[PDB]
């Protein structure tokens, strides 16, 4: 049994027990988050969306951790032009563990 | 009030331009002098009053008057 939901402007196909990394959410570590906009649920049979989101689809998840991703280095350079600039970046994330998928 | 606690007033001490020390500084390479010409050369530049070869203002205008000595 898997389901599709949208979180931080992106979509994820998940199943119960799977850990998924999302964009930073404003919830505490031990709290439970519910995603009510489920694009599709497929167990034995598949439930699509006449209109976006299945009628009674709810995905329950527990926040696991908040952190920053690996450092990326931005390099800008203009040859023969006496111009150079460097910058670093670490993107915030939120890991959640899928607990239950409700049809 | 200790010798490792005294601080200058804000704005009193400005740093100072250091030319030719890299791109990041903003004064690297040419050091604010532009490209070529007399004004970019070491010890280069024209004297006070020079306007090219055009007769300068202080020589285009006539002299006038005299010093009194009684005014002093
Ligand atoms: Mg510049
Ligand atoms: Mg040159
Ligand atoms: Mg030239
Ligand atoms: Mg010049």
């Amino acid at each position: 049994m898997y389901a599709v939901f949208q979180s931080g402007g992106k979509q994820h196909r998940v199943s119960e027990g799977q850990t998924v990394r999302l964009e930073k959410l404003d919830i505490a570590t031990g709290e439970t988050v519910e995603f009510a906009e489920v694009l599709m649920i497929a167990n034995g049979e598949e439930v699509k969306i006449g209109v976006p989101f299945v009628d009674g689809g709810v995905i329950k998840a527990e926040v696991v951790a908040h952190g920053r991703g690996e450092k990326v280095k931005i390099v800008k350079f203009r040859r023969r032009k006496h111009y150079r600039k460097q910058q670093g970046h670490r993107q915030w994330f939120t890991d959640v563990k899928i607990t239950g998928i409700s049809a | 009030m200790r010798l490792n606690t005294l601080s200058p007033a804000e704005g009193s001490k400005k740093a100072g331009k250091r030319l030719g020390r890299g791109i990041g500084s903003g004064l690297g390479k040419t050091g604010g002098r532009g490209h070529k010409g007399q004004k970019s050369r070491s010890g280069g530049g024209v004297r006070r009053g020079f306007e090219g070869g055009q007769m300068p203002l202080y020589r285009r205008l006539p002299k006038f008057g005299f010093t009194s000595r009684k005014a002093a």
